[PDB]
């Protein structure tokens, strides 16, 4: 069994920022790309962008460019997401994920996190 | 740092009786011996250069050379030898200093007219040597090159045009270089003044030498020069046990700087270390306990102390657990394909030992990588270090990590909890090479004892025999080691 | 990028079959097999049902079955129960190193 655990809720204002953590246990951390998804309270899921825990290369959606940044720390095996242009339409629930193929990217997101509620 | 200068009918002088060296290391007393070797004829015509106007031409090297000089001031330092002398073949340099005679065999790129500022680079330096310096008083040298051996003889006599008389040249150096020589050139030291030197060439001749009471040569006749001399040659006138003795064991070979290194390297960028001109003790790293694998192919473990090879190499890795079985002739499995492959006709040894107490950490080493994706398999002993992204599709990557553009470099994850099969094993591979050159790497040679006043066998330095040994009162010259 | 569309709603009779659809998927030889389907119950995390258009992962009964043809993928359910009261989301590739989801279909069974 694989476990993913996210941090707690946050409340900010349209000038503040936010950081979200994601701790992984039960498997080999650096053999799986990690994706980020968002869900507004009562709408459909929206994809954000991915990260390679081995190298560190990333890629985003062109809509989010300039405001989001993804990082990792392998010693404690955690992944962080930073957002710094909070507005009224950024209240949401944020999720982690995990790919099936080991050294390849493909959006077969099988095991999910638990969701962080950011009520800006 | 590369200057050119040349602003310029050589004369000819007799060499009356000059250039008679010691053919071999044997002590003959009060004898008239006959020899057939490369000697310089009698009453020839040697060439008298004074290259300082300034020009140091490149001269031929037909079978050897006799070189004489008489300048008191130290202007002439050393010589350069080579075949093409232009950055594409090996070359030899004997430039000496005020207290050293350093000799180098390297791949040089010389200037137009080098002087002491002579060369621009040195790629592969395959020899080295340091000892006391070689250098009105006449100084004369003889250079020969046979069977990969370079031989230098010399003498120094004070005088007050070459003199008349006799002087024999004593052996000075014998080197196992192995290069091919057919042209040479001298080099001068410029802060100058006129410098004169004499050059002559050797030929196959037959001589009759005279050894006096103490082992020294005092006269000789060339057997072609005169009808009279030919007549002088025809008239020849004007078991209990076994002891093995061998020289001491000094030049031990550096195996402690490979097996006891502070930090090793990855597997995709491994390391190579040329080993030559040493005495290898192969039975000190077998009779041990650290190594858990000593697999040897092509030889026998206990026959490595009686063989000599031209060259020996050494390769180093750090890998994990159950992959050491892929380092063998005829294997595969993603580390013998893209990282390190052994030839089919291997002649060497493989030694691997566990190092879990030095290459693991509580968080993770995350420092040792290996290749994972590649287009084709590796040829034997081929290294790849580039990091271009592996295109697995039709669309060019353009140097971005994405959909069908994999990153071909993955890191080992080490920590002090994994079972055997996941812990770091350090690996060292020894390879032997033998081709066309005199063998330098050799094992130790034992020595037994010395018993006197008994009938025993003996093997003094390779001169096997049987008899009785007792102390005598004869006095050899310093370089003579045979008797007779 | 692209934009996938699927009907807002669907329904079926207990014991019948439903055929929730999807369309707009990337249609190219190199990137054809990249479709996935997820199911979510209210107030929970989604679940994986079908990836690699017809491959199925462990833990889900054989009743759920995906398919694809031409430009459109599709899901197929059989033996409907009262448990299949959830919202289903399509997912696909969208060209420039980016994946996209769909609007969602609520699957309703009446008793
Ligand atoms: C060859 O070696 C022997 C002795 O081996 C070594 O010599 C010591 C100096 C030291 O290096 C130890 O590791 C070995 O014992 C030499 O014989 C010795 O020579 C010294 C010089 O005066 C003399 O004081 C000793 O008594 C000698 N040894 C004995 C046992 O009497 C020998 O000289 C070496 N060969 C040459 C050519 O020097
Ligand atoms: C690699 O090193 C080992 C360890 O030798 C040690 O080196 C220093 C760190 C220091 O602690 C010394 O006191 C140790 O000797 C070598 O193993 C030694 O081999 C010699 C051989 O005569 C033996 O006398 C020592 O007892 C050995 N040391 C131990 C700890 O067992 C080993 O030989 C070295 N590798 C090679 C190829 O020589
Ligand atoms: C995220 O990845 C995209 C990848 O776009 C593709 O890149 C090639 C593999 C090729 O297939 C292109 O036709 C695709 O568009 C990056 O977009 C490219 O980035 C580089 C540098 O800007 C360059 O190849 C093109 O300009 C971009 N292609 C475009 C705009 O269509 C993009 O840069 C990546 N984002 C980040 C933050 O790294
Ligand atoms: C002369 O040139 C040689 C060539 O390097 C050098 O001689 C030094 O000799 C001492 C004693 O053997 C050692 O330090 C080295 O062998 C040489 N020095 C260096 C730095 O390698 C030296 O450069 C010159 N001078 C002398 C006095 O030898
Ligand atoms: C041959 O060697 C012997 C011994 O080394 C020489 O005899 C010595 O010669 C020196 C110098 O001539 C004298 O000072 C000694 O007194 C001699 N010793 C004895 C015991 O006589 C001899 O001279 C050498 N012969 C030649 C031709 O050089
Ligand atoms: C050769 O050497 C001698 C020198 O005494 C003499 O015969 C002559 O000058 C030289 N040159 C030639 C061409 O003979």
């Amino acid at each position: 069994e694989v476990q993913l655990v996210q941090s707690g809720a946050e409340v900010k204002k349209p000038g503040a920022s936010v950081k979200v953590s994601c701790k992984a246990s039960g498997y080999t951390f650096t053999d799986h790309y990690i994706h980020w998804v968002r869900q507004a309270p009562g709408q459909g899921l929206e994809w954000m962008g991915w990260i390679n825990p081995n190298s560190g290369g990333t890629n985003y959606t062109q809509k989010f460019k300039g405001r989001v940044t993804l990082t990792r720390d392998r010693s404690i095996s955690t992944a962080y997401m930073d957002l710094s242009r909070l507005r009224s339409d950024d209240t949401a629930v944020y999720y982690c994920a995990k790919d099936v193929p080991p050294y390849i990217v493909s959006g077969w997101l099988d095991c999910w996190g638990q969701g962080t509620l950011v009520t800006v | 740092q590369c200057v050119n200068l040349t602003t310029r009918p050589p004369a000819y002088t007799n060499s009356f009786t000059r250039g008679v060296y010691y053919p071999d290391k044997v002590f003959r007393s009060s004898v008239l011996h006959s020899t057939q070797d490369l000697f310089l004829p009698f009453f020839s015509n040697v060439t008298w250069f004074h290259a300082i106007r300034f020009d140091n031409p490149v001269l031929p090297f037909n079978d050897g050379v006799y070189f004489a000089s008489t300048e008191k001031s130290n202007i002439i330092r050393g010589w350069i030898f080579g075949t093409t002398l232009d950055s594409k073949t090996q070359s030899l340099l004997i430039v000496n200093n005020a207290t050293n005679v350093v000799i180098k065999v390297c791949e040089f790129q010389f200037c137009n007219d080098p002087f002491l500022r002579v060369y621009s680079s040195a790629n592969n330096c395959t020899f080295e040597y340091v000892s006391q310096p070689f250098l009105k008083n006449l100084r004369e040298f003889v250079f020969k090159n046979i069977d990969g051996y370079f031989k230098i003889y010399s003498k120094h006599t004070p005088i007050n045009d070459l003199p008349q008389g006799f002087s024999a040249l004593e052996p000075l150096v014998d080197l196992p270089i192995g290069i091919n020589i057919t042209r040479f050139q001298t080099l001068l030291a410029l802060h100058a003044g006129a410098a004169a030197y004499y050059v002559g060439y050797l030929q196959p001749r037959t001589f009759l030498l005279k050894y006096n009471e103490n082992g020294t040569i005092t006269d000789a006749v060339d057997c072609a020069l005169d009808p009279l001399s030919e007549t002088k040659c025809t008239l020849k006138s004007f078991p209990t046990e076994s002891i093995v003795r061998f020289p001491n064991i000094t030049n031990l070979c550096p195996f402690g700087e490979v097996f006891n290194a502070t930090r090793f390297a990855s597997v995709y960028a491994w390391n190579r270390k040329r080993i030559s001109n040493c005495v290898a003790d192969y039975s000190v790293l077998y009779n041990s306990a650290s190594f858990s694998t000593f697999k040897c192919y092509g030889v026998s473990p206990t026959k490595l102390n009686d063989l000599c090879f031209t060259n020996v190499y050494a390769d180093s890795f750090v890998i994990r657990g159950d992959e050491v079985r892929q380092i063998a002739p005829g294997q595969t499995g993603k580390i013998a394909d893209y990282n390190y492959k052994l030839p089919d006709d291997f002649t060497g040894c493989v030694i691997a030992w566990n190092s879990n107490n030095l290459d693991s950490k509580v968080g993770g080493n995350y420092n040792y990588l290996y290749r994972l994706f590649r287009k084709s398999n590796l040829k034997p002993f081929e290294r790849d270090i580039s990091t271009e992204i592996y295109q697995a599709g039709s669309t060019p990557c353009n140097g971005v990590e994405g959909f069908n553009c994999y990153f071909p470099l993955q890191s080992y994850g080490f920590q002090p909890t994994n079972g055997v099969g996941y812990q770091p094993y350090r690996v060292v591979v020894l390879s032997f090479e033998l081709l066309h050159a005199p063998a330098t790497v050799c094992g130790p040679k034992k020595s037994t004892n010395l018993v006197k006043n008994k009938c025993v066998n003996f093997n003094f330095n390779g001169l096997t025999g049987t008899g009785v040994l007792t102390e005598s009162n004869k006095k050899f010259l310093p370089f003579q080691q045979f008797g007779r | 990028q692209s934009a996938l569309t699927q009907p807002p709603s669907a329904s079926g009779s207990p014991g019948q079959s439903v055929t929730i659809s999807c369309t707009g998927t990337r249609s190219d030889v190199d990137g054809y097999n990249y479709v996935s389907w997820y199911q979510q119950h209210p107030g929970k995390a989604p679940k994986l049902m079908i990836y690699e258009v017809t491959k199925r992962p462990s833990g889900v009964p054989d009743r759920f079955s995906g398919s694809k043809s031409g430009n459109t993928a599709s899901l197929t359910v059989s033996g409907l129960q009262a448990e299949d009261e959830a919202d289903y989301y399509c997912s696909s590739y969208a060209g420039i190193n980016n994946w996209v989801f769909g609007g969602g279909t609520k699957l309703t069974v009446l008793g």
